């Protein structure tokens, strides 16, 4: 084979339709389905899984409960076909690490995954299943990466990553990484303030990746990565329709150098797909907590601090739970532009559901179409009461 | 069960040579090296020597040169030492002991009951 | 001539009270130090080696450390049973040598 | 394809980082996961796979009463995806019997299982998955082997073998097979006196292994292989650093040419790499019992009999429990350089918690690095109050 190139550009979105669904948390009410968070979706060029990270434990057992933690190092990165709830017997294992991300180059697949504690953690390359290459911590705090696939063009794949303080200007470096090896990495420019688990995609040679500032506002984030000269630069999204949760009610106006105001000190992983007239913004329903979520037509976006909503779509109901959502492609699907999609984590249980010990989520994934198409919400599904 | 086990007591007018054996059980006895130590009446103790385990190079204390030997026969597990034209001032329990490196010093672990040699 | 002292040379303490020993070295002996526990009629018994190792079967009671050329051996309680003449051995080159020793004896 | 060949070098090693863990115990705990000991660590060509004996039963069913022994003949090597839980579902099995070996040759896998009673054991080689040779017992006590990965070059792959009283001067002998069949034998030379349970890994031509004294000391053994010859020596690590359990607490002078003397008749399996200043070797934490493990540098410690360690990293902690370990290496991985690799049973239950009548394992393992990495304890991480 030889390695994906970023050649072709976006197709026109019109609509969203389902792509996947699993239904894991309503097949773990009796079946040996482990306790995940976090997921992300990655296709390789004849096969798309569905990735998370496992807390080492089915559902229905009893080490489930106090899955609500981001690490206890019993945590791996974990594999499995798509649609198929992530079972004991069925689930591949990527990585070790309570942090990571990964992808397919063309030729074979990178992982990375980051293990250890909040001082000493450390991060571990994987390509085509063997570790080649390590990077230490290097401002002490928490090592931790993009939770989504990662983008190669011509064998290069850049990656994000953040350590610092999460309330804070922590420090960020982007890595360029080829079949594992480290070729370079930089400081991160431009003007974004704070990034963090960063999404992305490649389009008509480029990577495009909407990150989170867990510091200072609502605004997410935009890193533009050229994977062939190595640079980068970064800016907000200027659009006064606010992507993150918790979030201030839209004002008119938006901001592009710096982060707009009101809710400090949190935040969602997210996505956007930045394209001109031919932009969408995906975001939570309420402002208050993580429930619902939305797609928005905003025809230049990136850009444009005045710019609304023209059309929109409707994934899941504020009535429903819904968690972290990111953006995906198939690179070696047939035709003159990508298919983009995106996934949304369903989180069911602990912290919202007192009446569970335990957290655990289900995934919902959505591509685009050039039809118009209908609309419908897609809850989990699961009673609580039958765990209970 | 590692023991030594030494002669039992012996008494010699000066000018006199004494042999005070050592036998070895429950060890390979050229293994470990030998060594001995003697305490006066009311003293602490006094190294007299060691010897290698494998080749028998032996080490003497310097006070005691001219006067004293050490040897081994592997074939009875036993090490002896001795003493010539003895004085009155040679009155000590002798002990034998075995050491850990046996091709240097580094602990004496396992002692005799210790052998009297009074003389008069 | 490789030299070491012993200090206290003597002492007593009720069963039960914490003491300590202490060896001094002139020479830089490092950790080349060993501890033995004499009692009347008896081959002298090992407790420590190597400066701070305990010799297996010995009472946990028992430990020890050392830094420049002072070694100590210090017990946790004092056992009814580790009344004895107390010595330190210079390993570290030949001849080898001992301290005079230190006694405790029971407090009364 | 063609065979293997020991041509390249071990990779400078500073610190080490995960590889894999199956959390087979915390998994077991609702999930139909296999009771196992004495685990092992094997890499083919384009996969790794965990290998243990099976008890033939689950962790939670009725037949787990009792699986504290080392033979039932119910026995049997299996073996399962790296970081998987050794599932009912998903294990092969690659022969049968209580005691075994394995490895690839380059063309295909070798295995080797002993079976039947004390008296009349026998050995059965197999090579593709077909039976191809045996050998009987000679002194007609306990044959048994390695319990690790074996080590072939074009083709020739020795095997340690013992049998006679655990309690002295039982036999040995080493096989050098090819394909299934028997080349040649010899009966052990050198000055090592007693050897049982070899961990063996290759090096610029030459095979190393670290083997256990069950019978005077607590300084392991060392063969050195020549596998082009089919000759061999054998000493003892002249390092005072003892790495056996239990053992003696450590001298300063150390002993070559026979056992370090303190702790008779006992012993757990281990391994090091011995290479001059990039020494390493692996040992327990506690002197009195299986718990905690660690890794030390010591510097010429095959050699040097008063060498001590100038750097470590601690892998188990000593309030965890531990277990047998060994070394293992990936030897089809691209590089110049050989990355040293090794596991740690983990064990649980039977013979040290007395409110379970079972035991078994979890296995951690982990890869050297050329960069200074940080770290972190790995713990099996099971509550036993939940089997309870
Ligand atoms: C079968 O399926 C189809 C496909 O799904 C269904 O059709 C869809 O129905 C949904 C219903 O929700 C629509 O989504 C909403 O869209 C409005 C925007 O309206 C656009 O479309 C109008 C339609 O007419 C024209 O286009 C169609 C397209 O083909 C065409 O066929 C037709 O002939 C005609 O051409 C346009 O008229 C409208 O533009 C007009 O207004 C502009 C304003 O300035 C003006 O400039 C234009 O010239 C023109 O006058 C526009 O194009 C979204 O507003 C709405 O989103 C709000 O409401 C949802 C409801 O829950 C909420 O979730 C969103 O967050 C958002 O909520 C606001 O209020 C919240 C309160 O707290 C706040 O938090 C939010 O942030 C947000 O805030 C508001 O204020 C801020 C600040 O001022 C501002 O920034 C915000 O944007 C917002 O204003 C939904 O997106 C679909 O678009 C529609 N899709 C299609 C393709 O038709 C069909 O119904 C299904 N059938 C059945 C039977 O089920
Ligand atoms: C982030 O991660 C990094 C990487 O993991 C962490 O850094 C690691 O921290 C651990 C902490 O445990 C260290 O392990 C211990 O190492 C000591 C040995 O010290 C070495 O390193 C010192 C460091 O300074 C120099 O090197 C660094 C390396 O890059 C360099 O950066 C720095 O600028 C400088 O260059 C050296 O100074 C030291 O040498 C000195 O002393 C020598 C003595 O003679 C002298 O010759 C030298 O010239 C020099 O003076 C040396 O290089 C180990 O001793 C220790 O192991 C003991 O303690 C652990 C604790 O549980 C125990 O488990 C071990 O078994 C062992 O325990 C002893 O006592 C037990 C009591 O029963 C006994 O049973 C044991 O057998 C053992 O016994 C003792 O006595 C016997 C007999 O006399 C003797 O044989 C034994 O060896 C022993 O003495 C640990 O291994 C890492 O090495 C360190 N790694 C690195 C790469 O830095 C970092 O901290 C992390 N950060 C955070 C925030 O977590
Ligand atoms: C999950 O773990 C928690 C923590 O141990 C368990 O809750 C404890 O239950 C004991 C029972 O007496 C109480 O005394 C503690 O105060 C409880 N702790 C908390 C934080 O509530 C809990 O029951 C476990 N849940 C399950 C389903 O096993
Ligand atoms: C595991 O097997 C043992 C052996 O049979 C069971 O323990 C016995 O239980 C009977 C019940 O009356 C006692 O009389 C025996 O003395 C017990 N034997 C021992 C060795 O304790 C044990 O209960 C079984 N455990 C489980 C979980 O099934
Ligand atoms: C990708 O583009 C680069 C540009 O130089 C080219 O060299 C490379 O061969 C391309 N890869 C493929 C698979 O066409
Ligand atoms: C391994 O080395 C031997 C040495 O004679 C050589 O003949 C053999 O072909 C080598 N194998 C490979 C795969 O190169």
């Amino acid at each position: 084979r030889n390695f994906n190139n970023l050649t072709k550009g976006l197709c026109t979105i019109n609509s969203w339709h389902i792509y996947g669904k699993d239904n894991a948390v309503r097949i773990g009410e009796s079946s040996d389905v482990l306790v995940t968070r976090e997921p992300y979706v990655s296709c390789d060029p004849d096969e798309c899984r569905f990735y998370a990270l496992s807390q080492g434990t089915t559902i229905r057992g009893k080490h489930s409960n106090g899955t609500i933690h981001d690490r206890s190092q019993y945590r791996a990165l974990i594999s499995w076909p798509l649609s198929s709830p992530p079972t004991v017997y069925n689930s591949r294992v990527e990585c070790i690490g309570w942090s990571s991300t990964s992808c397919h180059d063309g030729k074979s697949r990178m992982s990375i995954c980051i293990s250890g504690p909040n001082n000493n953690a450390s991060a571990v390359v994987w390509y085509n299943r063997r570790p080649v290459a390590e990077i230490n911590t290097w401002a002490r705090n928490i090592l931790r990466t993009q939770e989504s696939e990662c983008v190669c063009h011509n064998g290069v794949c850049p990656v994000v990553f953040t350590d610092g303080s999460a309330t804070g200007p922590a420090d960020t470096r982007i890595y360029y990484f080829k079949e594992g090896k480290i070729l370079k990495w930089e400081s991160l420019t431009g003007t974004a303030k704070h990034i963090e688990e960063c999404s992305c995609y490649g389009e008509r040679t480029g990577i495009t990746c909407t990150c989170r500032d867990n510091w200072q506002g609502s605004n997410r984030p935009v890193i533009q990565i050229d994977p062939v000269a190595m640079t980068h630069t970064s800016q907000y999204i200027c659009s006064p329709v606010l992507t993150d949760n918790p979030r201030p009610n839209d004002p008119n106006i938006g901001k592009c150098n710096d982060p707009y105001p009101g809710n400090n000190n949190n935040g969602v992983k997210g996505f956007s797909y930045l394209d001109g007239a031919n932009t969408w913004l995906g975001r939570t329903i309420s402002t208050a907590s993580r429930s619902g979520y939305e797609m928005l037509k905003v025809p230049n976006a990136l850009t444009d601090d005045r710019s609304k909503p023209i059309q929109g779509q409707t994934i899941v109901l504020n009535a429903d739970w819904s968690g972290y959502s990111g953006s995906f492609m198939d690179y070696w699907a047939e035709g003159d532009c990508y298919r983009a999609c995106f996934y949304v984590e369903l989180i069911r249980g602990r912290p919202k559901e007192d009446k569970v010990w335990w957290t655990s989520n289900s995934i919902v994934s959505m591509c685009s179409s050039t039809e118009f198409l209908g609309q419908w919400n897609w809850p989990d599904g699961a009673k609580i009461e039958y765990f209970l | 069960q590692v023991q030594l086990v030494q002669s039992g007591a012996e008494v010699k007018r000066p000018g006199a040579s004494v042999k005070v054996s050592c036998k070895a059980s429950g060890y390979t006895f050229i293994s470990y090296g030998i060594s001995w130590v003697r305490q006066a009446p009311g003293q602490g103790l006094e190294w007299m020597g060691w010897i290698s385990a494998y080749n028998g190079n032996t080490n003497y204390a310097q006070n005691l040169q001219g006067r004293v030997t050490m040897t081994t026969d592997t074939s009875t597990s036993t090490a002896y030492m001795e003493l010539r034209s003895l004085r009155s001032d040679d009155t000590a329990v002798y002990y034998c002991a075995r050491v850990i490196p046996g091709t240097a010093v580094d602990y004496f672990d396992y002692w005799g009951q210790g052998t009297l040699v009074t003389v008069s | 001539d490789i030299v070491m002292t012993q200090s206290p040379s003597s002492l007593s303490a009720s069963v039960g009270d914490r003491v300590t020993i202490s060896c001094r070295a002139s020479q830089s002996i490092s950790s080349y130090l060993n501890w033995y526990q004499q009692k009347p009629g008896k081959a002298p018994k090992l407790l420590i080696y190597a400066a701070s190792s305990l010799q297996s079967g010995v009472p946990s009671r028992f430990s020890g450390s050392a830094s420049g050329t002072d070694f100590t051996l210090t017990i946790s309680s004092l056992q009814p049973e580790d009344f004895a003449t107390y010595y330190c051995q210079q390993s570290y080159s030949a001849p080898f040598t001992f301290g005079p020793g230190t006694k405790v004896d029971i407090e009364r």
